[PDB]
């Protein structure tokens, strides 16, 4: 019926796509969520909305996702929509593994992903996916990488970058203090805690970090422990 | 198997032996080849025991709820139609030789074949491999006007005499009558079954 | 036929109206109550009738129960694919699924129903209680298809007031039968006989609904 | 009672939650102006329905809101009549093809929870409507006795001692609370209507513990008892 | 209070009407005026034909659809076109199948149920074309009228298009003497009642008259141009 | 707002478009069918609109089965197409189950037909009316009536269209129950007669059809020669 | 009979081919290229049965090229051979098997020299040398007779020389002409024809 | 599945929802190609982050060994038209076993471009291209599609933000003298793009393939 | 909001009528057909010096006795005359005959009205485009006129686009039945100068014949500045 049907995959006189638009608002008033690229690996820093004090605590993380062996990522918007398309990457990753022998190449997944998310703004009248995802990992081609994708299906990649709620003041503070080619990741670790100290309205329960480094010839993804996260001390001492 | 149904005034009376073979292993001796479809509407098997089985299940099924739609006892004619459509259409997928008999309050008491192929014929019946036994007696034995109780002895010594002589067909006699006042069933087995010398 | 265009979109601001209008379905049902003890979980829920005949508490698997609050009819539905997805799962692996495992699927249809074509989301939010991995697990799933493990919580009406009452009167080293009673008191502040509640418990044994005598004998502490 | 866009006009939730097609639904069954009234005992179970045959160039025989389900389940039908119908077809379809699937006769209880099952879709999916129809089912179960079912629109079902449907259905309610089996049907009836029935002015069916079959009572039959209560 | 119940084909309106078959019996009445009579023996069909400008053509009205069964058109070309395709295609499948002529009646039926089909389906339109339809069989002569309601009448005459009206008056007049007339008499007969649609000063030509006829010994033949001109031959002012 | 979709109901539980498509019914000039003591007999006011159209053009009476007749009123593209559904249905029926469809029955399977079309915004409700009439030895004289809704009874006498109610009136002064169906086709004659609006509407063609143990359980044609006598009556009747 | 050869070398792969086209009793080309480019440093050689091998080479060249197109960058010949696999593989219960026999030799900037022996059932397997055909019958002991992994570029020439020279004496096809190649960190190089 | 018109006529015989797609293009960074002698120079403005991979976004995409495109408009619409024609350029080379003709692979991109201002349930491309490369003759070419479908071969254009006023620099700048050598040519694309402009650029020569210029090398020319 | 198959009060399409407005925002072409061969001519409207004259096509070969000028929008234009193509192609493999101009342009005009939302993905509005067809068959030169509607027919002379009304005023002074075809081309670009927005060049139109004689040919540079010179 035309009566019923709001039309979510239309310009409008301007050229914009609505639907798009509203979904990235969505995004801004997600939890916090940044990466930074260094010399020796990748990190990945979220702020939990979980915060309750009755809650279980079940998995090795609530908003990092592991993709396959040599990649994570992390999520900004509507946490179900999230979980659709972290099981369709990890989908992607498998179906390349299994036909080339060889692990999928960081790029090669974000734009797979992207056709999916683009396919719902052009097509099939459906509202599209409310998520901005920040990818992870390594490959042989380029190494260390990290990527940010939105809801049309637009990506890039980044050396830092934010996505959610305080997203402009993080990416103002990662401009001035982010220098290029010369980060470790002990220095990394140290500017995500002075980003989401600011950013953030900081405690160990609050937060939630990953990095990602090679060991061996092999790809190596922790979650980092209460303890560590000993990191927001070394910060309040500067 | 040998199968075998008889009209009679007010009714009508069917029978069949109980040997169920895989080859010439006797599987089961004491098999029930006449499947009640409705309250006094039967069918007799044989055949693939797989297939009448299906086919039986799918017409109790068919004819119950057209009962219900219709607030009526169903005939007899539309039992042995619903059988005949389903044999017809699937007869290259189907071993079955079915008889359909019983009592509906418009025609009365009711036999009809629906052999191999999936023909419709009202007739008394007989089928199975047991049968080709028995056509010669059928023929000199059957009088218009039989009882029900001659019905009965008629479909009793038929059987017996196929038995004898057909390999495939044996165990005890399965004997059903059909009409307005219900199912009278009864087996006829040992020194009951009709004995003729050798 | 069906319409394939979504009846959930993006307001404005970001917000998606029919998900929040399910939560206000949710929040005026029934009052429902999980606490997960050290050897166990307790589900329990407010209730010419025959109260016998249809039942909020319900098993998904030997180790596995549910409950919710909101709209009884939709929860039937989701209550069926659960067992069904629970079955799927014992088909391939030949092993009880996971809790974790069983909400996970189950989120994801609700999460469908926010997106597919000519439906409206689910009004109902569930409680999913299980033991696996000789361990308990209580979990909730939103009509956006949200799941969160609780140490113990509250929806449907007064769930507010439900959520500060537990967290002043639940310790972790609290067991099973302490658990049950004070999930009957949280009903209570915002209600009773054992023909007007429902109690699940779910431990090693398994899950089960507690009998009207079993629930009979605790309302008498 | 606030609204916004469509959601007086498809199944989508209104601000507070409500689904207001649903609740039309419910006034669709009161547009009929008749009452039912279901109760079962120990030793069976009796529906009782308004037959208001107002022209006389009907085929009174022909007027009915009592349907034979299965030989065992018999229903009692409440709101418009031709979804009343097809209600009672997909009824009759659910328990033949239990009894083909399954070997046994479909319980009164899962032939309910299917119907209200299916009712459940027209408040999800926007592009029907719902039924405007209530269905009573009555049968005997073999280890917990005679069975009295009530659906509706909205997909909710339940098991009850006694129950009503139509317009005088909250009156009904209170006169089969206040006294908590074909009497009490009959009275409760009565009362709610301020009538006092000729035997052509009800329809009667019954199931029993003794007699499982599902079966309509003739003028003769239900007369016998208006006499009796007289 | 028509606005909201007239845009689609399913929505009834508060009088029990739809307007969207309403609107689509607007456009046959845009198209030329076209008529159609019969004698016992013969079926004719005449027909003005509309021409842009000079240098153009005049547009067909009048379509062969089996030897036995022809049309007149008006309202929408392409509807007219799908609608004649249709027509061919089941006269084709009856003497395929039987090897004998389908009855004309027996095709008109199958008109209506097709042509209704969209006037009760979400998003379909009404076919916006009118025809008259000749033909003889076993029966006789035939003259039939397809409206976009999918209704189909067995008509002695009839005319449809702009102006067909004034057609219409004069054939009731003279219909009485339709049955016995020969075929130059009915021919001119149908001219006259076409003439009446024209205005005043306008008149039948060889450019805007197009002519078909079937009847007991005639295959079913179309005359235009300088085929049309015994016909007109013979006509008072 | 609520009236413009059959999957929408009103907030007093209505469903305006098929009170509507009733409407369309309402506007429809008369057919009544009368069951008598071994038969069926229709009858329609059929309006001439033109005197253009041939004797038996729109015929509103219908052979759906050889033993089953039918009468409408209403939009008659939609009638045609429903005599089409019954036609089907009675064909089906007997290629399955190897009899004569009962009237009960497919009385009941159209009325589920119609009543399919009142659910959806995809479609919209039939708006036309109808009468079923049939006999044979073991069933009897049976007619049944369906309305846009997909409602279903059975009846000793019925009319539809805009003289409904006027027709009744004349109906329930007969006892049609002992009557034959020659008695009951002069009635039917005289009860169109009365209820014609002969100031509003002018000229209509009576249209009469029949089904009974005169004909042996075939629906047909009232006789040329019958009809004929019937308008006498009917027209000496009314003075 | 068509025949394939491939030598792997310390840094280098080389690959013949007949020239071979034949239908019933005559050769009707002998200038015949069993050899395929899927990339710069990738060399598939196809047999089998007509219509089937150039169908499915073709396929594969057209797929590898748009991996380098959408990519940047080239598949690696170990990604190039198990992407062929997948797909022959895939083929085989289906209506439409390809019946091809294979050979891909490739070099790798990180992995070094590669050859790849598949059959028609779509089994592979990493060779050190490996032939095809019925030739291979009475090649493939001369191989692992001389065959050393340290084999240079010139030895290996040498070598294949040999094998051809076996097919002249001792199998009864007439097989005169091979085509030669060798792929290494420069790519794909031509070298002289093999004629007698 | 989804089967609503969308691209529908208006009154005045305008296709709303393509207009609306050329405002996306408008919305765009600014492309401009020129078509010289023996040489085809594409120039795209880059609004970009200092902390940004410059490799992951860049405007200029070759879609097969001798042809490659600019766009503006919506990027994620463009990744799709760009991997259709790529698939489009082995599929052509696989049946007639040459490389695809520039006009061949324009016609291609247009004729999708207008499939999708006319198929039920999809909205049309938000985007323009640029396509630039040579034929088998040496001859130099450069085209312009556009949302619609519409196809044109230009001796220079642009698309984009600000694209009216670089066209109309170009008409007074686009002579022999500016096309006479490789780096006048390479001069007036840069030119162009500082009228409304942190550039990206790229060459593509006879039979030579794609190469993009390094911002040291483009930071001698600004 | 409305749906593309909606009537108007007056019975027309709304999708149709809007359609062939969109053919008044097209360039002009013109079609004149004599009895030594049709001839077509079309401006076409160069809005940039920068812009490639012959990547302008608007006049395009159907087969080698048929040429097709259009006038519109040009994009929509291609799978018209990809149709036609193919037709007449198609007609050939069949037939081993020639496809009379009639019968192409009746096949491309079959595409017309075939839009609608009931797949999946079909067209979802008409073709906004208008088509001269004009050739040589056994009946001799003819033009045939095709609109958005579907609607066709023969023509002695027709203009079409944005300045058809005025053209179709000269054309109608000037053509006459015993007209050579030298005079026709002569016409026909006198008409187009006066009508053109641009001053006439040898760039900026396009000009094509079919003879009985010769097959469908496009005026080159050399032969339209011959023709201008007068
Ligand atoms: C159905 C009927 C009943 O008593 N319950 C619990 C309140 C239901 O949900
Ligand atoms: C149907 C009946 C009628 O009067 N018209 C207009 C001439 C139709 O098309
Ligand atoms: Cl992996
Ligand atoms: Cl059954
Ligand atoms: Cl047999
Ligand atoms: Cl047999
Ligand atoms: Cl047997
Ligand atoms: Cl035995
Ligand atoms: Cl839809
Ligand atoms: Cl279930
Ligand atoms: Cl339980
Ligand atoms: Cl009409
Ligand atoms: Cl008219
Ligand atoms: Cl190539
Ligand atoms: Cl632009
Ligand atoms: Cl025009
Ligand atoms: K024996
Ligand atoms: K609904
Ligand atoms: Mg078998
Ligand atoms: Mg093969």
């Amino acid at each position: 019926s035309r009566r019923y049907d709001s039309r979510t995959t239309i310009f409008s006189p301007e050229g914009r796509l609505y639907q798009v638009e509203y979904a990235m608002e969505a995004i801004g008033h997600a939890g916090t969520c940044l990466g930074i690229l260094a010399n020796d690996g990748v990190l990945l820093a979220a702020e939990r909305r979980n915060i309750h004090k009755l809650l279980d605590e079940v998995f090795f993380s609530e908003k990092i996702y592991k993709l396959n062996e040599d990649m994570a990522c992390s999520v900004a918007g509507i946490t179900s929509d999230a979980n659709v398309l972290t099981n369709e990457l990890r989908l992607i990753a498998q179906r390349y593994l299994l036909q080339y022998q060889e692990p999928i190449p960081c790029e090669q997944l974000v734009t797979a992903l992207c056709d999916i998310k683009q396919a719902y703004t052009q097509f099939g009248g459906k509202r599209p996916f409310g998520v901005s995802l920040l990818y992870i990992g390594w490959d042989k081609h380029y190494g260390f990488q990290l990527y940010q994708s939105d809801p049309s299906g637009n990506y890039g990649g980044w050396k830092a970058t934010c996505i959610g709620n305080n997203s402009a003041a993080a990416v103002s503070m990662l401009k001035q203090d982010y220098k290029e080619g010369e980060m470790t990741l002990k220095s990394a670790l140290a500017l995500a805690i002075k980003v989401l100290n600011k950013t953030m309205d900081l405690s160990a329960e609050k937060v939630e970090i990953a990095t990602l480094t090679r060991e061996n010839g092999k790809t190596v993804i922790r979650v980092l422990k209460q303890k560590e996260v000993q990191l927001i001390k070394k910060h309040e001492e500067e | 198997t040998t199968i075998m149904a008889v009209q009679f005034d007010g009714g009508v009376v069917l029978g069949a032996d109980s040997r169920t073979t895989t080859g010439s292993y006797i599987a089961n001796r004491v098999t029930d080849k006449l499947t009640p479809i409705h309250d006094r509407i039967f069918c007799c098997r044989s055949g693939s025991a797989a297939d009448t089985q299906a086919v039986a299940d799918a017409v109790t099924y068919q004819l119950g709820f057209h009962s219900i739609e219709l607030n009526e006892p169903p005939l007899v004619h539309t039992a042995a139609s619903l059988f005949k459509e389903m044999c017809y259409r699937y007869r290259e997928d189907l071993m079955a030789g079915i008889i359909i008999a019983g009592w509906d309050p418009q025609e009365g008491g009711q036999v009809y074949s629906v052999p191999m192929g999936g023909m419709m014929v009202r007739q008394f019946a007989i089928g199975g491999s047991g049968s080709s036994y028995i056509y010669g007696y059928v023929d000199a034995t059957y009088r218009e006007g039989m009882t029900k109780e001659e019905c009965l002895q008629f479909t009793a010594n038929a059987l017996a005499l196929a038995m004898e002589r057909d390999g495939s067909s044996g165990g005890v006699i399965r004997l059903a009558a059909i009409a307005e006042s219900g199912v009278e069933r009864q087996v006829l087995l040992g020194d009951q079954i009709p004995k003729f010398a050798v | 036929r069906g319409y394939s265009f979504s009846l959930t979109t993006f307001s404005p601001s970001g917000k998606l109206v029919q998900i929040e209008y399910a939560l206000a379905a949710v929040a005026g049902g029934a009052p429902s109550v999980g606490i997960k003890a050290a050897n166990g979980v307790v589900l329990a829920t407010e209730k010419l009738y025959d109260e016998r005949s249809v039942h909020k508490v319900e098993p998904i698997t030997k180790h596995i129960g549910l409950v919710y609050s909101g709209m009884g009819p939709d929860y039937r539905v989701l209550v069926h694919r659960a067992r069904k997805l629970a079955q799927q799962y014992y088909l391939v692996y030949q092993e009880p699924i996971p809790t974790a495992q069983l909400v996970q699927r189950v989120a994801s249809v609700m999460q469908e129903y926010t997106q597919s074509g000519g439906v409206r989301p689910f009004g109902v939010s569930l409680l999913i209680c299980g033991w696996n991995e000789g361990r308990p697990y209580l979990f909730q799933s939103d009509p956006s298809g949200a799941y969160f493990a609780w140490k113990a919580t509250a929806m449907g009406k007064n769930y507010v007031n439900g959520k500060t009452f537990l967290e002043k009167r639940y310790n972790e080293d609290l067991e099973l039968e302490d658990a049950i009673h004070t999930a009957i008191l949280t009903l209570k502040e915002s209600f009773m006989t054992e023909d007007n509640i429902e109690v699940g418990i779910c431990n090693e044994a398994g899950f089960r609904r507690l009998t009207p005598t079993e629930v009979k004998d605790y309302l008498a502490a | 009672g606030s609204s916004a866009g469509f959601d007086r006009h498809i199944t989508i939730f209104s601000p507070e939650g409500r689904l207001y097609q649903v609740e039309y639904a419910f006034k669709a069954i009161n547009q009929g102006g008749l009452t039912s009234v279901a109760v079962r005992g120990k030793d069976c179970a009796v529906i009782v329905t308004q037959k208001k045959v107002p022209d006389k160039l009907l085929d009174s025989s022909t007027v009915t809101h009592l349907f034979k389900i299965t030989e065992n389940i018999g229903c009692v039908m409440t709101g418009m009549t031709a979804d009343s119908r097809s209600q009672v077809q997909r009824a009759r379809y659910e328990a033949a093809n239990w009894k083909y699937k399954y070997g046994y006769e479909i319980p009164v209880d899962m032939l309910c929870k299917r119907i209200a099952d299916i009712s459940q879709v027209y408040t999800q999916n926007a592009e029907m409507r719902p039924l405007g129809c209530c269905m009573i089912l009555i049968g005997i179960d073999e280890e917990q006795g005679p069975q009295v079912y009530k659906c509706d629109p909205a997909g909710y079902y339940c098991g009850f001692k006694a129950t009503a449907a139509g317009v005088k259905q909250t009156e009904s309610t209170s006169f089969l609370e206040k006294k908590v089996t074909v009497e009490t049907a009959i009275t409760c009836l009565s009362t709610v209507l301020s009538i006092d029935f000729k035997p052509s002015e009800i329809e009667v069916g019954v199931v029993t513990v003794e007699n499982p079959k599902f079966r309509i009572l003739t003028e003769a039959e239900i007369d016998a008892h208006l006499v009796a209560l007289a | 209070f028509r606005n909201q119940y007239d845009n689609d084909v399913t929505v009834w309106s508060p009088q029990g009407r739809i307007h969207q078959i309403e609107y689509a019996m607007e456009a046959v009445k845009q198209g030329s005026a076209t008529v159609g009579l019969k004698s016992k023996t013969h079926a004719v069909l005449v027909a003005l034909k509309r021409a842009q400008s000079e240098l153009a053509a005049h547009q067909k009205k009048i379509l062969h659809v089996d030897n036995h069964i022809g049309i007149s058109i008006a309202g929408l070309t392409a509807d007219a076109r799908l609608l004649c395709n249709f027509m061919r295609q089941e006269c084709l499948d009856s003497r395929f199948v039987f090897d004998r002529p389908l009855p004309v009646s027996r095709l008109v039926s199958l008109i209506g149920s097709k042509t209704q089909i969209p006037t009760q389906r979400y998003g379909r339109r009404p076919y916006g074309v009118g025809l008259l339809i000749a033909g003889y069989d076993d029966m006789g002569p035939h003259i039939f009228q397809t409206c976009p309601s999918a209704n189909y009448f067995d008509c002695r005459a009839m005319s449809i298009g702009a102006r067909s009206q004034s057609a219409r008056t004069y054939l009731e007049r003279h219909m009485s003497e339709f049955m016995e007339c020969n075929l130059n008499e009915l021919v001119k007969h149908g001219l006259r009642a076409l003439r009446e649609t024209l205005p005043a000063e306008q008149d039948l030509t060889t450019k805007n008259v197009s002519i078909g006829i079937v009847g007991k010994d005639l295959e079913f033949t179309i005359y235009d141009d300088d085929d049309v001109s015994p016909f007109l031959e013979g006509l008072e002012e | 707002g609520y009236d413009l979709s059959a999957s929408t109901f009103s907030p007093d539980g209505r469903v305006f478009q098929v009170e509507y498509a009733m409407k369309a019914v309402e506007n429809s000039s008369t057919a009544i069918g009368i069951r008598c003591k071994d038969g069926v007999v229709f009858g329609v006011e059929k309006l001439v609109l033109s005197k253009l159209y041939e004797e038996g053009s729109n015929k509103r009476l219908f052979n759906v089965d050889r033993h089953v007749g039918m009468a409408v009123a209403g939009l008659l593209a939609d009638a045609r197409s429903l005599a089409d559904i019954a036609r089907e249905e009675a064909s089906n029926f007997r290629s399955n189950f190897g009899y004569n469809i009962p009237l009960k029955h497919l009385a009941d399977r159209v009325a589920m037909y119609v009543h399919a079309y009142t659910l959806y915004s995809a479609v919209r409700p039939f708006g036309c009316s109808f009468m079923l009439g049939s006999y044979s030895v073991n069933d009897g004289a049976q007619l049944y009536m369906i309305d846009p809704s997909g409602v279903s009874y059975g009846y000793w006498g019925c009319a539809i269209g805009k003289a409904r109610q006027a027709a009744k009136t004349e109906i329930e002064k007969l006892q049609m129950k002992e009557m034959t169906c020659r008695d009951i086709v002069k009635e039917v004659a005289k009860i169109i007669y009365i209820v014609h609006d002969e100031v509003k509407d002018k000229a209509f063609e009576l249209e009469l059809s029949w089904v009974g143990e005169l004909t042996n359980g075939r629906h047909e044609i009232v006789p040329k020669d019958i009809r004929e006598e019937a308008e006498k009556y009917a027209k000496e009747s009314l003075k | 009979m068509e025949y394939l050869i491939g030598i792997q070398g310390p840094d280098y792969v080389l690959v013949a081919s007949d020239r071979v086209a034949a239908s019933n009793i005559v050769q009707m080309k002998d200038d015949h290229d069993k050899m395929f480019k899927m990339s710069e440093k990738i060399l598939l050689l196809c047999v089998g049965e007509a219509g089937d091998t150039v169908q499915f080479a073709e396929y594969i060249q057209k797929n590898v090229q748009l991996y380098k197109m959408r990519n940047g960058y080239e598949l690696s010949p170990t990604a190039a051979a198990n992407f062929t696999r997948r797909n022959l593989a895939d083929c085989l219960r289906s209506r439409t098997p390809y019946h091809v026999n294979l050979l891909l030799a490739g070099y790798d900037e990180h992995e070094g020299p590669a050859l790849y022996y598949m059959d028609y059932l779509a089994a592979l397997a990493k060779a050190p040398f490996a032939a095809h055909g019925y030739g291979a019958f009475l090649t493939l002991s001369i191989l692992d007779r001389y065959y050393t992994p340290t084999i240079s570029r010139e030895r290996a020439v040498e070598l294949l020389r040999k094998c051809l020279e076996e097919l002249q004496k001792r199998f009864i096809l007439n097989l005169p002409t091979f085509s030669v190649r060798i792929i290494d960190k420069n790519g794909i190089h031509d070298l002289d024809n093999i004629s007698f | 599945s989804y089967d609503r018109a969308i691209t529908v006529f208006s009154p005045d015989g305008h296709l709303f929802q393509v207009e609306y797609a050329q405002e996306a293009v408008k919305k765009g960074s600014t492309a401009v190609g020129v078509r010289g002698r023996d040489i085809v120079v594409l120039g795209v403005e880059k609004k970009v982050a200092k902390l940004q991979d410059e490799r992951t976004v860049r405007k200029i995409c070759a879609l097969d060994d001798n042809v490659c495109m600019a766009f503006a408009g919506l990027t994620a619409d463009a990744r799709i038209v760009i991997n259709r024609a790529r698939v489009e350029c082995q599929s052509h080379r696989l049946t007639v076993e040459d490389p695809v003709t520039v006009e061949y692979i324009t016609r291609y991109i247009a004729s999708l471009k207008q499939r999708y201002t006319q198929s039920n349930g999809r909205r049309p491309f938000g985007i323009s291209a640029l396509i630039v490369g040579f034929d088998f003759d040496g001859t130099p070419r450069l085209y312009q599609t556009d949302p619609s479908g519409t196809y044109h071969a230009w001796k220079a254009n642009a698309i984009g933000r600000g694209a009216k006023s670089v066209r109309e620099f170009l008409e007074k700048n686009y002579t022999d003298e500016a096309i006479e050598t490789d780096d006048l040519t390479i001069k007036l694309v840069i030119k162009a793009l500082l009228e409304v402009v942190n550039i990206e650029l790229a060459v593509m020569r006879r039979d030579q393939s794609l190469k993009i210029l390094n911002p040291e090398e483009i930071e001698k020319y600004v | 909001d409305r749906g593309v198959n909606t009537f108007s009060p007056e019975g027309r399409l709304f999708q149709v009528e809007y359609a062939i407005e969109a053919i008044k925002l097209g360039s002009t072409a013109i079609g004149i057909q004599t009895s030594e061969g049709v001839c077509l001519a079309v401006e076409k409207r160069i809005t940039s010096p920068l812009m490639e004259p012959s990547s302008i096509e608007k006049i395009v070969e159907i087969d080698a006795h048929i040429g097709c000028a259009m006038s519109g929008l040009i994009a929509d234009a291609k799978t018209l005359i990809d149709k036609a193509r193919v037709e007449t192609q198609n007609h050939w493999f069949t037939y081993n005959e020639t496809m009379t101009v009639e019968s192409v342009t009746q096949a491309v005009s079959n595409l017309a009205l075939q839009f609608g939302e009931e797949d999946p993905g079909a067209m979802s509005r008409p073709f906004g485009v208008a088509l001269l067809f004009g050739g040589v068959d056994e009946k001799g030169p003819q033009l045939f006129h095709m609109d958005p509607s579907g609607t066709f027919v023969q023509c002695d002379a027709r203009a079409i686009g944005s300045a058809s009304e005025g053209a179709q005023s000269s054309l109608q002074e000037v053509y006459h039945k015993s007209m050579t075809l030298k005079e026709a081309i002569k016409s026909s670009l006198i008409i187009l100068k006066q009508v053109m927005e641009e001053k006439l060049n040898a760039t900026n139109i396009e000009l094509a014949t079919v003879q009985p004689g010769q097959n469908f040919h496009m005026f080159t540079k050399e032969e339209l500045e011959e023709v201008i010179k007068d």
